[PDB]
RNA sequence: AUACUUACCUUAAGAUAUCAGAGGAGAUCAAGAAGUCCUACUGAUCAAACAUGCGCUUCCAAGAAGGACGUUAAGCAUUUAUCAUUGAACGUUCAUUGAACAUUGAUGCAAACUCCUUGGUCACACACACGCGGAAGGCGUGUUUGCUGACGUCCCUUGUUUCAAUCAUUGGUUAACUGAUUUUUGGGGCCCUUUGUUCUUCUGAGAAGUGACACCAAUUGGUGUUAGGGGAGCUGGGGCCUUUCAAAAUUUUGGAAGGUCUUGGUCGGGUGGAUCUUAUAAUUUUUGAUUUA
């Protein structure tokens, strides 16, 4: 997603999220859009930035 | 620069709530704490396909007969894990913060 | 038993040892968040998959205040580039005026020069006005004979710099406009006090 | 400062007090000192650990952010902590 | 920065960890302390219940009882007795086991009061300081009383009977002492 | 803010238990702000036996609790 | 339950309600908040603690649930570890009670300060 | 209570609505800063309290709700009641040595009885459709304040209710009648768990009072109680009606006054407390090690 604010925490909002994950038990990759999202920073891992 | 600011400018407004637990909570914010305790009225909540604790956790908060319909549900700020608001706000208003423009004209 | 006998054996009598079984978390072996976290590398992809930007526009809202506050600061230092050639000063000695400001309005010039004459001669005075109000704006500029009686009359006890002409304390410099180096007025980021 | 519950356990010293741990470990026992920081300390404890099983610690130190609660004696119910409206008698100067 | 005292009504200054301690061990908060406790609980069953009683609404009534008032002096001794009655069944205990057991070999370590090991380092360290001016230890063993009766003890107690029965009794045992 | 009330400890055999099942029994050389705990001579008692090393320092996140071994 | 919560009240106007306070470990705490402070430290009076048991857990999944309660009474249950609180029960006594006793607090408390002035002359 | 001695300790910071102008701080340089700050200034939004409404909405009597940390109950079904080493017999059994809750349990399924606490067991009425005062929330209007409060009226009654008689006063109609109120007497009902036979004390309903009383420790210290109902005066709010004035095109709106009804009451501070910012996203509660991989 893009990035609307940043905070100290890293609590960041997103607009117009994909997100995406992986049912393994096998595999369902299940995905949703969510378009209008605030993250709080202590879930966030890893910050990747694509050119 | 904190955000708790912007979910301040929101009482109420409709928002769902998934946590770190993995409960999702839908339910209007009457408020927020300053380190993020929600308070939500009008609440119903539901758990997707499972996790044992947050089965536990779901049934044992009253009215289960998973929706779970609730009058009033305060949620800890540690435990809000993520915030999904509504997609008809916009947040060009919101994301101005009087504070931060007071504070550039402070500088 | 604790120190006085009396609520500590009968008030208190605190509950029952509390009956134990099974929990349900996990007994710290496994408190685990989660050692099996994603592998990013492969969501390279599917970004390609995702494919606009939506435009930001707070951000705008504050740069421009920003860029409005930086384009104020330029015009001034535009009016900072922009006084030996203005015809208000007249070419006397810098060292020669005193300046006062914080003056009554409705001052007449004469009860000025009443105020100045108890120290040295005075050769000129311009009282500063308003061009477009006429009012008087509450500074002038006096010029001596001497520069003794100049700086008699910027020193200050019992007298100038605290006296009252016309039930108000005004203020009483040497004029730094030609003398001093770095002098910038109230307009250019500058003055005194 | 402190609040409301920490004054309540600094006042409930000397008394027979459960604690759970995070653990599952519910120590019991007289009421040494508590701190601020809510490290309790303990004598005459009897534990309970997760497997089942009871022992008996003669003085144990179990750490704050530990806890998951601990229970006073009853009384304590009936506190002037709680009093909403007991006035300060002119602090000090 | 202030620690209010609510016992005691008065302030700390600054707050710390050692005029903490040193104030909750003093005497004078102890004693006000024990008397709001105590003063806690009497109030509590001082103060009577007086529910709502909601009257229901309803031939059969033909028998018809009478009601018995006291005096308010009557009230008030009545009263006064059962206070001090309550008074007594709480704190009383039973001695019996203690004078029952006295010569025992082991009774100076078990029923001694802090020879026990399992209470027994409580009662050495829950003793005040002892500031103001001002045991039958495990020494004990067999050899030391060995015929018990040759030093006379006092006979076994004779049992206690409620004086509000004290009355009706069996007049004249049999076999004088 | 306050530093711990482990003074009695001071110099007493104690027994933490570290995390969940970690049991480390040691001498209480010293002790921080934050339950930073200072062990001589630390064995670590698995219910087999390990010792562990001279002097060790053993993080005040980690340690649940301590209880002492030793009289007082 | 039918309780209508008060739906612009927050913990300072949610005191002596009966709360069903629920932690990390999917227990519930059930009984009168008394007070809390700033990390959520909960008072809670008399207050009975549930869990589902193991065996249980496999009815609740997608019906009569076998709680497990414990008596924790007077007990004062900590930030870190709990979830989200609820409300269960009204208090006892009305606002137009609770207000009168606030009253009769205040007017004890003005009169227990006016004998500290008289002592102290 | 006073004195003396000892021990310990002496200050986290800031803000209290927010936004835009009026004016000020009348801005120390030749007509001007920009900004920022304050305010019994005004305008807008928000928050809190109070009052009033909502022909608001929901809940209020053998049973209904909740609980049993009770039983029937060893009810029925299932499972489990240590390891290591050595010897012997045909993996098992026995013996020795060393180390570290509970079977009448535990778990599942119910079912029944008994018991407990709460509630308008209201007022009205007991009938053939398609009421006031309670308790909890939502909305609207109005007032007040921008945090809060601390520090520097009178009378009657308190078992209640109803009916009849007597007497007093007041109003109306033509000494008579009717109505209202008060006092007394008597009867009926309900209730006295008012369990101490009743706001406190005393006496066996009456009397007194509004610092006193009650009580625990050793005169001192501590906690609680000082009430409830009704009426009047006065005051606040709402609704209706009448009159007057203004504006707009007989009507609408606003203000004032009177009457009637209903509800409620009877300036400062190194002070503390509450809320929110900042230290404070690093081991102790809010910037993640509780979806068990
Ligand atoms: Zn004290």
């Amino acid at each position: 997603a893009r990035v609307k604010a940043f905070d100290r925490h890293c609590n960041m909002v997103l607009e117009n999220v994909k997100e995406l994950w992986t049912e393994k038990k096998n595999v369902i990759n299940r995905e949703r859009f969510i378009s209008k999202l605030f993250l709080r920073g202590d879930s966030v891992i890893v910050v990747l930035k694509t050119p | 620069m904190k955000l708790v600011n912007f979910l301040k400018k929101l009482r109420n407004e409709q928002v769902t709530i998934e946590l770190k637990n993995g409960t999702t909570v839908w339910g209007t914010l009457q408020s927020v704490s300053p380190q993020m305790n929600a308070i939500l009225t009008d609440v119903k909540l539901t758990l997707p396909q499972s996790n044992g604790i947050a089965m536990a956790s779901l049934y044992l908060t009253g009215g289960q007969q998973n929706i779970a319909s609730l009058q009033y549900i305060n949620i800890r700020g540690n435990t809000i894990r993520q915030i999904i608001l509504p997609d008809s706000l916009n947040l060009d208003s919101l994301l101005v913060d009087q504070k931060q423009l007071n504070s550039l004209r402070r500088s | 038993l604790s120190k006085y006998p009396d609520d500590v054996s009968r008030l208190f009598k605190p509950r029952p040892p509390l009956s134990y079984k099974r929990p349900t978390d996990y007994p710290y072996a496994k408190r685990q968040t989660n050692p099996n976290i994603t592998g990013v590398a492969n969501l390279l992809s599917t970004s390609l998959k995702h494919y606009x930007x939506x435009x930001x526009x707070x951000x705008x809202x504050x740069x421009x205040x920003x860029x409005x506050x930086x384009x104020x600061x330029x015009x001034x230092x535009x009016x900072x580039x922009x006084p030996n050639v203005d015809p208000h000063i007249k070419d006397t000695d810098p060292y020669r005026t005193i300046f006062i400001g914080r003056l009554p309005y409705d001052l007449d010039e004469i009860e000025l020069q009443k105020y100045f004459v108890k120290f040295g001669e005075i050769e000129k005075i311009r009282i500063v006005k308003d061009k477009i109000t006429q009012k008087s704006k509450g500074y002038a500029f006096i010029v001596f004979k001497d520069p003794i009686s100049s700086k008699m009359a910027f020193k200050e006890i019992g007298v100038h710099r605290g006296i009252q002409i016309k039930d108000r304390i005004c203020i009483v410099d040497i004029e730094r406009g030609r003398t001093v180096k770095y002098f910038k007025p109230r307009r250019l980021g500058g003055g005194l006090g | 400062m402190n609040g409301i519950p920490v004054k309540l356990l600094n006042e409930a010293q000397g008394h027979i007090v459960s604690l759970e741990l995070t653990t599952g470990a519910t120590y019991r026992g007289k009421l040494v000192e508590s701190e601020d920081s809510m490290n309790v300390q303990l004598r005459d404890v009897i534990a309970t650990e997760p497997q089942g099983a009871v022992t008996h610690m003669d003085q144990i130190f179990v750490r704050g952010s530990q806890i998951k609660f601990i229970v006073v004696p009853d009384l304590l119910k009936n506190a002037p902590l709680f009093k909403k409206n007991s006035s300060r008698p002119m602090p000090p100067i | 920065t202030r620690y209010y005292c609510e016992y005691c009504h008065s302030y700390l200054t600054h707050d710390t960890l050692s005029v903490r301690k040193s104030h909750l061990v003093g005497k004078n908060h102890l004693r006000i302390t024990a008397d709001y406790y105590r003063n806690k609980a009497r109030d509590i069953i001082n103060k009577h219940n007086h529910k709502r009683r909601h009257i229901g609404k309803r031939s059969s009534q033909n028998e018809t009882l009478k009601v018995t008032c006291l005096s308010n002096k009557e009230k008030r001794h009545i009263m006064h007795v059962k206070k001090m009655n309550q008074k007594e069944l709480a704190q009383t205990s039973i001695d019996t086991l203690k004078l029952l057991y006295d010569g025992s070999p082991g009774y100076s370590k078990v029923f001694v009061d802090a020879n026990r090991f399992d209470i027994g380092d409580l009662v050495k360290a829950s003793k005040l300081p002892q500031r103001a001016n001002e045991s039958r230890s495990r020494d004990e063993t067999c050899e030391s009383n060995p015929f018990p009766r040759l030093n006379n003890p006092k006979k076994l107690e004779p049992p206690k009977i409620l004086s509000q029965w004290s009355n009706t009794i069996p007049k004249t045992s049999i076999f004088y002492s | 803010v306050s530093t711990p009330e482990l003074k009695k400890y001071m110099d007493k055999k104690i027994l933490l238990n570290i995390n969940g099942s970690r049991k480390v029994a040691g001498i209480l050389r010293g002790y921080d702000i934050f339950l930073n705990v200072v062990l001589d001579d630390a064995m670590e008692i698995n219910g087999n036996n390990h010792q562990l090393g001279l002097q060790t320092v053993i993080r005040g996140n980690s340690i649940i609790s301590l209880e002492a071994l030793d009289a007082i | 339950s039918k309780i209508q919560v008060a739906h612009s009240s927050r913990l300072a106007n949610l005191i002596d309600y009966k709360l069903r306070v629920l932690t990390q470990d999917g227990r519930v705490y059930i009984g009168q908040l008394m007070a809390f402070d700033k990390h959520m430290n909960l008072v809670l009076n008399e207050c009975i603690e549930e869990r589902v048991p193991k065996t249980q857990l496999d009815k609740l999944r997608p019906l009569n649930i076998k709680v497990e309660k414990r008596v924790l009474g007077l007990t004062i249950l900590r930030g870190e570890q709990i979830l989200s609180t609820v409300v269960e029960d009204k208090p006892l006594l009305s606002k137009k009670e609770r207000l009168v006793r606030d009253k009769k607090e205040k007017k004890q408390a003005q009169k227990q300060t006016k004998l500290r002035k008289e002592k102290e002359k």
